């Protein structure tokens, strides 16, 4: 249920 | 466990080269999901995937939201300063 996000 | 503070250089045609996910909505600190080969996480070193971030360049994170740290990190440049301890 999380967000993921490449930075 | 032991915080760790982490040295990453960082041209600013490039990523960090790391993805993160947790973050304040979801109970829990920001994550580190993935390093990426090649990119700067991964050529410095010394990040970890599921380490939590506590801090980047001095700027706490330990209460952020996801997009809060997203907008936090993503605004850093040059010699980063990470914060972080394995969960």
């Amino acid at each position: 249920r999380w967000q993921d996000t490449r930075l | 466990g032991p915080i760790r503070k982490v040295l990453l250089l960082k041209e600013d045609h490039e990523g960090l080269g790391i993805s993160i996910t947790g973050g304040k909505e979801h109970g829990v600190p920001i994550l580190i999901s993935e390093i990426h080969p090649g990119q700067p996480a991964d050529r410095c070193g010394g990040l970890h995937v599921g380490d939590a971030i506590l801090a980047v360049n001095g700027v706490n994170l330990r209460d952020t939201k996801h997009k809060e740290a997203v907008t936090i990190l993503s605004q850093q440049r040059g010699e980063i300063e990470f914060e972080v301890v394995y969960v």
